[PDB]
């Protein structure tokens, strides 16, 4: 390095550099696989946020909707 | 809507996240669900940021080598892969045959080292786990969207027999808008139990990692020493663990206060507020909740900014000359932003959330404040005027006398009150020791007194502007009917004498300049006293010392970074010093020159484009017809340029001077 | 487009109508005041938002109010000349 | 500069009060081409400086625009005096010396042209669009000095010839500051100084001839001209000669910063603050019957402009005069 | 000892290099080994071009060069119109002698605040008219 700091030059502070890179190609690939999973989930989340709630679902969607018993208890308790 | 101008993009981007303003966001249920999903996405972003920092430390950096010799070594942030750099010869950031690297000024190395990270494998495992946590956060967002959709479907499919079925309209967002249960679980589990868990982590991982000899975890790991261990120059890890244990126990106890899951136990926040001094307010108001959270976060961010520097909690953090200053300045700026944010959202609450009673009725705290807002503002103005007049006048007296060469003629008021408080604190600490604290007590002189009064002036004026905006947001003598208009509107016309900057958003715009000033004053004070304690003590009583011994003197390395002689590792800092100066100057344009001139100029440019031979036959100008930025849009853009330049031109200076 | 509203405090002096640059306003018969007329805003689609009516209003606080709506900007309210949205 | 912006102002006033000449009837092409030439000039001239900065920072001087690197020779800058070779000296000083033009002179001269053209653009737009425009068609009825026509039509701020001057003054001040800095640095580096012994003299210049090497970069201007040559004024407090100049430097900085108050803020905030303050006076029975009012919009602009220009000019004045006084004595 | 063996042994606070002096000795050895005082930029970019008397080297104004700029590239500037200075001195000395003879007496320094009678005044001199 060509240090430009007065304190660095005075005290001889150094930026030690390893001989070998910390992570290997396989480790970087695994991290990238996890990042890809994150990206897919994030795209799905962005789509959901963009489209918001769909109150029409009760007209065509399968099932009859459900409220968890704890959610019902919270509703009964109130705010 | 095909009929649109180029102002469409700016109008949209100014309210992209203003979910309350969204079209077809019918109800509070939609609002709350959207906000919850946005919160989940935000947590995912934070976790990805943590994972990226950890990954780059593990891969591009030298954590293993640094932990061997932390004092002289400098951590690496990440590699530089920039094609624009010179290829003929090695760059200042390389070892003449090595990848270019950047030093890290975030203290994350000290954080990991005192947390108990010994090998890059542990950092890699953390990178992986935080990425998994981001996945979990996004999936939880999706899960909750689905659950709330399933409740709407249910409510649609099932109906109570009596006509009161419409009452269920209010309880669909109970899970997101309930306050008692949220308070209980946040303060008990998210705070107290989190502290207890971190105590467990310390005892299991951090203490054995720091201690060379093995010793079984026991109460010996909990201690009440104080001050900094000499070897690491940081707070004893054993004390941090007890600290967090004590706070966790206290907050776990406090987390049983409200009735959360059953009505048999706990008290109600409505009931406390009703029976307390503050009559009651719209606790349901999301803007009010945001304001309170932002105020608390601002005070906590200021507290951490001061205390991380005062009492070093991280191994060898004090030895890092640059990282200390960077951390202090970073968290001071974040705290100032959060404070002004709380004020702005209180103003928005008043604009569009508070349900004011009839004029003569005075039952709520907000109405009582609005009764004498005039007195509040007048007294705040008086305090600001006094502070400014006398601070500036004493500084100018000292300036003139020093310029004439007579330091003995300077007015030097000894800080007797602060010195007495400091002496009492020192007496208590000395008694405790008889039964070291570095940077918790500082010499304190007349220069400190003057700088403290200047910072008080800054705070008082910022609060003056913000309070005036908040209390005139609903109405004003100049604009009585300000409730009908939006939070931020251009003006009210040149009539009534002229109505520039008449909105509560315009008061925020104005208070932003002050925040930046008062934060600049605070940062300059800290940096000057840090760089040159003796020179600051002797010479900080007149402003020429600040202008010469601090700025002009310490500006040399940065500007000399790259020149005709060559370049060094601060060349990037020197280029960002100038880029940010240019950004500030550009912001001046949007702040000074207003919209009519630019609209006419845009009209002329559009005429030229429509008269050009080839371009006219393709581009009509009908779609996204170019227009000059609106008044509020330009105010905001100029403010953004000003803020970016002001904030970003400092870190280069502090790094250059402290490195 | 902007929203131009008139309130009964109106005294029917016609100054707003005379100050209108694009003829958005017109006086209409009324019994609320002594002048027996009140300004109306039928052609609010042409209102540009200059607030010259507001400048010319005498009443203690304005009997005519122009609320700007930047989201609903039209070519008439923007005074577009070189480009046409019609 | 001041009298040129004045000429623009009174041209606008004449257009408002009297019938303009027929060149106003094709004003759109005129101002459009002036806008284009201003944009192109600014882009090229200032982006050469920015290119030099970026490349030099990256470590590639061979890629920058300078005499040693890619050079922009001023071919048209030709002599006409036909002087004899050498310089003229008088008692240890260089009374006269030829100025040698290179890439730095090319770049700075095109910066000068850019700034002059932008100031002219503002003045000419104010003059030609004084009577009416596409935005507002009754600007003649509005007059000469009005703040706006309203928030309408997007916003008609500073559409008046008065405001066009209010901006042209900023631009004239910018142009003249750059001209002053160019003259000062070039004279110090390449003309003025002393000499040390047909006889040949080695000329020791006050700035050491650093204009041709450092002026090619904005960082060079910031370091070798402002920071480096502000040593005299910044360190003038103890010295009997120039302590006043140092104090005026500081005070001019203060005044320039204080102008930003009026340049950024608006009338309504101050009117509301004044009313809130006046509440207390009325409470205590201090009733001023000349009711306090916030400064009008045009007055606020004028005050801001005056303080801005005065502060900048004072800083430059003190800096240059301190440097010259110390160097010559 | 020496930088080679210092770096071969290495530094580790955790195990042996518990001495700040040893730590900074190793740091200084590493600095000397791996750090350079300057980037090594070509000295030519630092040399002046205009006003240093070396303008002709760059050939900036080759087509129709300006005569006033010296052709020599050594960096020295000749004095323009050297030949006239002896002539000017001779002319001024000759004029001094001529006026001295014309007056007939030695030149007397004028007084900034003094008052002198006109040579043609009709009244008796108070202060010598010269
Ligand atoms: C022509 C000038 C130039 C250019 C084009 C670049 C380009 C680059 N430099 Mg830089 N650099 C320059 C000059 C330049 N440099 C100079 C003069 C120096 C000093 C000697 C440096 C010193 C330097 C260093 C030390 C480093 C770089 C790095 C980089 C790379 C950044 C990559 C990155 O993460 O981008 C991402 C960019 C951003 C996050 C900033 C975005 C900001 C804008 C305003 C957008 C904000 C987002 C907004 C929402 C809009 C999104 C729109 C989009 C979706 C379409 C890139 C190749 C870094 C590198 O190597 O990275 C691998 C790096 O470490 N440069
Ligand atoms: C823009 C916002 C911002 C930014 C950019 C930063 C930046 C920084 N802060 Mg932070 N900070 C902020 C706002 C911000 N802060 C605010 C508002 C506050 C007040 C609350 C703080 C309070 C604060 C403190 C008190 C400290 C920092 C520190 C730091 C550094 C980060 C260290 C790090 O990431 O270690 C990497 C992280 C780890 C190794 C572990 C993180 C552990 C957490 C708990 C992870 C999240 C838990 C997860 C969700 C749990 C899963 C669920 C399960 C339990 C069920 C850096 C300078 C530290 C510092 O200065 O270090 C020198 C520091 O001590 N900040
Ligand atoms: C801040 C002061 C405060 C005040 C004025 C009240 C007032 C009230 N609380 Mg209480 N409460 C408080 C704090 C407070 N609380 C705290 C901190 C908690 C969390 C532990 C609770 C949890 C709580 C519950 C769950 C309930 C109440 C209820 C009540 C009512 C009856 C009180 C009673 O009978 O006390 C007399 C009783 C005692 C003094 C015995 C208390 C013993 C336990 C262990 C708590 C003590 C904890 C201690 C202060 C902290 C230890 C710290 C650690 C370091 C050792 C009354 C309205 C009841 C009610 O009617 O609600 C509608 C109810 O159901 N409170
Ligand atoms: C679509 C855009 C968007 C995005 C990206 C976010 C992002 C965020 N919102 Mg949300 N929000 C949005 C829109 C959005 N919001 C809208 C439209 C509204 C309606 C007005 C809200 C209303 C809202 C509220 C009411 C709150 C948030 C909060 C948050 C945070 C979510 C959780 C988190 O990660 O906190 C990470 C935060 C931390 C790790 C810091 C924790 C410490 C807290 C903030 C301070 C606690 C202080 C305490 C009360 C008092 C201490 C006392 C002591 C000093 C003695 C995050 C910053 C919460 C927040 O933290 O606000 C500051 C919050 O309270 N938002
Ligand atoms: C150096 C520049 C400068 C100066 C001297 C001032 C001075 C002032 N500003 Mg500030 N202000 C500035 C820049 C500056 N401002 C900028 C750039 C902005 C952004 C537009 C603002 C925006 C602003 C607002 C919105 C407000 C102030 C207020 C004030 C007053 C604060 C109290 C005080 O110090 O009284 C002492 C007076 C002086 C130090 C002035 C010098 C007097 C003689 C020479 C002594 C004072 C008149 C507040 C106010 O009016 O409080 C009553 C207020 O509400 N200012
Ligand atoms: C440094 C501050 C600054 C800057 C950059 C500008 C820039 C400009 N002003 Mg000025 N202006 C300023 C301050 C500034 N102003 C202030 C404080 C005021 C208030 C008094 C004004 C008032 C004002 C008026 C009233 C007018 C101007 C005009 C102009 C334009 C001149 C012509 C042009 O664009 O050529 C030069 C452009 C530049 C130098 C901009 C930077 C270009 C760089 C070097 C190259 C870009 C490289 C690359 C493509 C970037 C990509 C980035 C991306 C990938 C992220 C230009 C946009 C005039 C105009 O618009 O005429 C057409 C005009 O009428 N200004
Ligand atoms: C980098 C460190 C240093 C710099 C730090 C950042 C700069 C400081 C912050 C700026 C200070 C103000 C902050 C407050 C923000 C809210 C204000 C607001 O909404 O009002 C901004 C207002 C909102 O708009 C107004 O709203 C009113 C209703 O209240 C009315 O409808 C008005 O007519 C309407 O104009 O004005 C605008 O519309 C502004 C135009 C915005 C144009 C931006 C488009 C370009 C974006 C590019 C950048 C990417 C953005 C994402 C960033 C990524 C970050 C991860
Ligand atoms: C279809 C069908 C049938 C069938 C069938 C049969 C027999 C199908 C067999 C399928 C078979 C045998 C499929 C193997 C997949 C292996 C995978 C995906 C491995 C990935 C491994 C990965 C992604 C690992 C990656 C890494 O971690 C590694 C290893 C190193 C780390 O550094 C990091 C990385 C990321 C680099 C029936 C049942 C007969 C009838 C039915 O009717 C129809
Ligand atoms: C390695 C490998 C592989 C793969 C690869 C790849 C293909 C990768 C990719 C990668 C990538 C490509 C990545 C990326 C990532 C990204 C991310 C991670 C991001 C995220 C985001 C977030 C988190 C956020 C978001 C948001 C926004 C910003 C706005 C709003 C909305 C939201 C919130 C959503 C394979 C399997 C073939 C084989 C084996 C190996
Ligand atoms: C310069 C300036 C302008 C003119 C500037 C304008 C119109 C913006 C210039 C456009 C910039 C260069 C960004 C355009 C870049 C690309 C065209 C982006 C297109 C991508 C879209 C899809 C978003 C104003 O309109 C104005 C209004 C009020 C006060 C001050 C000012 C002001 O200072
Ligand atoms: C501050 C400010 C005000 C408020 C400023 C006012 C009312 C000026 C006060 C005038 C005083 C009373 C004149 C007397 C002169 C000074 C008090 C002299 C001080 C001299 C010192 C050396 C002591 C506006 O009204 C305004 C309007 C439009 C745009 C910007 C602004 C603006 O910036
Ligand atoms: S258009 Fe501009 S100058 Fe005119 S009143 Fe509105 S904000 Fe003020
Ligand atoms: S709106 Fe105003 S000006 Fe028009 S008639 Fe009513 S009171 Fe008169
Ligand atoms: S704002 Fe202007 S155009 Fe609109 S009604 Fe009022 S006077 Fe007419």
């Amino acid at each position: 390095r060509v240090p430009g700091g007065k304190r660095t030059k005075e005290l001889g502070l150094v930026v030690p550099i390893p001989e070998e890179d910390g992570l290997t190609d396989g480790q970087i690939a695994a991290l990238f696989v996890v990042a890809l999973v994150v990206l897919i989930a994030a795209v799905d989340l962005a789509r959901s946020l963009y489209f918001g709630l769909q109150p029409n679902k009760f007209k065509t969607a399968k099932g009859k909707g459900s409220i968890t018993p704890f959610m019902k208890r919270l509703i009964e308790n109130g705010f | 809507n095909g009929r649109c101008a180029t102002s469409r993009y700016l109008q949209v981007m100014g309210s992209i996240h203003d979910i309350e303003s969204y079209f077809a966001l019918d109800n509070t249920l939609s609002l709350n669900l959207q906000i919850f999903t946005a919160h989940w996405g935000h947590l995912a972003i934070i976790l990805m940021w943590i994972s990226g920092n950890l990954y780059h430390i593990a891969s591009n950096a030298n954590y293993s080598l640094w932990i061997k010799n932390p004092i002289p070594s400098m951590p690496i942030a990440h590699n530089i892969w920039d094609p624009h750099f010179t290829s003929s010869t090695s760059t200042p950031y390389s070892h003449t045959t090595t990848a270019a690297v950047l030093i890290a000024y975030s203290g994350i190395y000290n954080q990991l080292y005192t947390s108990g990270f010994s090998t890059v494998n542990q950092i890699y495992k953390a990178t992986f786990a935080f990425s998994c946590l981001a996945v979990i956060s996004i999936l939880l967002a999706k899960i909750h969207i689905r659950t709330h959709s399933e409740v709407l479907h249910n409510s649609a499919t099932h109906a109570s027999q009596i006509p009161s079925f419409f009452q269920l309209l209010y309880f669909l967002d109970v899970g997101i808008s309930s306050i008692n249960i949220r308070l209980n679980f946040h303060t008990g589990v998210l705070v107290g139990f989190f502290s207890i868990a971190y105590t467990g982590h310390l005892l299991d991982v951090a203490i054995p990692a720091s201690r060379a000899p093995l010793s079984h975890t026991s109460l010996s790991y909990l201690t009440f020493f104080g001050g900094l261990k000499s070897d690491t120059a940081s707070l004893y890890l054993t004390d941090i663990a007890h600290h967090h244990l004590a706070i966790g126990v206290i907050f776990v106890y406090i987390g049983h206060l409200y009735s959360s899951c059953s009505t048999a136990l706990g008290t109600y926040i409505r009931d406390m507020l009703y029976t307390s001094a503050i009559y009651m307010f719209q606790i349901k108001s999301l803007h009010l909740a945001l304001s309170l959270a932002l105020a608390g976060c601002a005070v906590l961010t200021s507290a951490t900014a001061q205390h991380i520097y005062s009492l070093t909690p991280y191994f060898y953090l004090s030895y890092d000359y640059v990282t200390s200053v960077t951390l202090y300045v970073h968290h001071s700026y974040i705290a100032s932003f959060l404070a002004i944010a709380s004020h702005a959202h209180a103003a928005i609450t008043l604009v569009r959330d508070w349900v004011a009673p009839l004029e003569l009725e005075s039952s709520c705290t907000i109405a009582r404040i609005h009764t004498h807002k005039a007195a509040i503002i007048s007294h705040l103005s008086w305090v600001s005027l006094w502070l400014g007049f006398h601070t500036l006048a004493i500084y100018s007296h000292n300036d003139t006398n020093m310029a004439f060469g007579s330091p003995s003629k300077q007015i030097l008021i000894e800080p007797t009150n602060a010195q007495l408080i400091q002496e009492s604190s020192g007496k208590a600490l000395y008694s405790f020791a008889i039964n070291s604290f570095g940077s918790f007590i500082y010499p304190i002189g007349p220069g400190d007194l003057y700088v403290h009064h200047a910072i008080a002036l800054g705070l008082h004026v910022t609060v003056l502007i913000l309070l005036k905006g908040a209390l005139e947001a609903r109405g004003s003598k100049l604009m009585p009917d300000k409730m009908e208009h939006s939070f931020g509107f251009s003006c009210d016309g040149p009539g009534r004498g002229g109505t520039c900057d008449i909105s509560a958003w315009d008061c925020f715009y104005l208070a932003m300049f002050w925040m930046l000033n008062t934060n600049a004053w605070i940062d300059f004070y800290f940096h000057y006293k840090y760089l040159a304690p003796r020179q600051f003590s002797e010479s900080s009583t007149y402003l020429e010392s600040w202008f010469r011994d601090y700025l002009w003197f310490n500006s040399a390395p940065l500007i000399r970074a790259y020149s005709a002689l060559g370049t060094n590792d601060l060349s990037v800092q020197a280029w960002f010093f100038l880029l940010t100066h240019l950004a500030w100057a550009t912001g001046f344009m949007f702040l000074i020159s207003w919209r009519g001139y630019w609209q006419e100029l845009i009209d002329i440019i559009l005429y030229m484009h429509l008269k050009t031979p080839i371009l006219i036959d393709l581009w009509n100008g009908g779609v996204y017809t170019p227009l000059a930025l609106s008044i509020v849009q330009a105010r905001f853009i100029g403010l953004v340029h000003f803020t970016a330049g002001l904030i970003l031109t400092y870190p280069p200076f502090i790094i250059s001077t402290t490195s | 487009s902007h929203a131009v509203k008139i309130y009964d405090t109106c005294i029917g002096c016609t100054l707003c109508v005379r100050a209108c640059p694009t003829d958005v306003l017109e006086m209409v018969p009324a019994t609320v005041n002594a002048a027996k007329q009140v300004a109306s805003s039928p052609r609010v689609e042409d209102c540009v938002g200059c607030k010259r009516c507001e400048t010319a209003c005498p009443t203690d606080f304005l009997s005519i109010r122009v609320y700007l709506q930047e989201n609903e900007e039209t070519q008439y309210s923007l005074g577009l000349d070189l480009a046409d949205w019609s | 500069g001041f009298f040129t912006v004045a000429s623009g102002a009174h041209a606008s006033i004449f257009v408002i009060r009297q019938l303009p000449t027929s060149e106003i009837r094709h004003r759109d092409p005129i101002i459009g081409h002036l806008i284009w030439v201003c944009i192109a000039l600014g882009l090229h001239s200032f982006g050469l400086y920015c290119h030099n900065d970026t490349l030099e920072a990256l470590g590639r001087p061979e890629d920058t625009f300078c005499d040693n690197s890619i050079q922009l020779k001023p071919i048209f800058a030709k002599q006409f005096l036909g002087l004899q070779p050498g310089i003229e000296v008088l008692d240890g000083k260089i009374v006269r010396m030829t100025q040698e033009l290179g890439t730095a002179d090319f770049m700075v001269h095109h910066i000068h042209a850019f700034t002059i053209h932008v100031t002219l653009l503002i003045l000419l737009k104010g003059v030609l669009y004084a009577r009416n425009s596409r935005l507002v068609s009754d600007k003649l009825e509005l007059g000469f000095a009005y703040p706006c026509d309203g928030p309408g039509r997007g916003g008609t701020c500073q559409i008046s010839p008065w405001d066009h001057l209010f901006l042209a003054v900023f631009w004239m001040y910018n142009c003249l500051s750059v001209v002053i800095f160019h003259y000062f640095w070039k004279m110090q580096s390449d003309v003025w100084g002393s000499y040390v012994h047909h006889s040949s003299l080695t000329c020791s210049h006050y700035s050491q001839g650093d204009f041709s090497v450092n002026s090619i970069t904005i960082n060079g201007w910031l370091r070798n001209l402002l920071w480096s040559e502000a040593s005299q004024v910044i360190q003038s407090y103890a010295l009997p000669s120039i302590c006043s100049y140092g104090f005026i430097f500081l005070a001019a900085h203060f005044v320039w910063a204080f102008s930003l108050m009026f340049l950024f803020s608006g009338r309504a905030y101050w009117q509301e603050l004044i009313e809130s303050i006046l509440w207390s006076h009325h409470k205590l029975k201090i009733v001023p019957h000349i009711q306090p009012r916030a400064l009008s919009i045009s007055q606020g602009r004028a005050v801001g402009l005056t303080h801005y220009v005065l502060g900048g000019i004072g800083c430059t004045w003190a800096f240059i005069i301190s440097r010259m006084l110390v160097l010559t004595t | 000892p020496s930088d080679e063996e210092i770096l071969a042994k290495g530094c580790d606070i955790r195990v042996d290099c518990t001495t700040k002096e040893q730590q900074f000795a190793w740091a200084k050895a590493y600095y000397r080994k791996y750090n350079q005082e300057t980037d090594g930029k070509d000295p030519k970019y630092s040399k002046p071009s205009t006003g240093a008397g070396v303008f002709r080297k760059f050939k900036i104004d080759w087509p129709n060069p300006d005569p006033s700029i010296p052709d020599t590239t050594d960096g020295t500037y000749p004095i323009r119109n050297e030949d006239f200075l002896p002539i000017w001195k001779q002319q001024q000395e000759d004029l001094r002698a001529k006026m001295k003879e014309y007056i007939g007496r030695e030149f007397t320094e004028i007084r900034w605040i003094g008052d002198y009678d006109n040579a043609r005044s009709p009244y008796k001199p108070h202060n010598g008219y010269y």
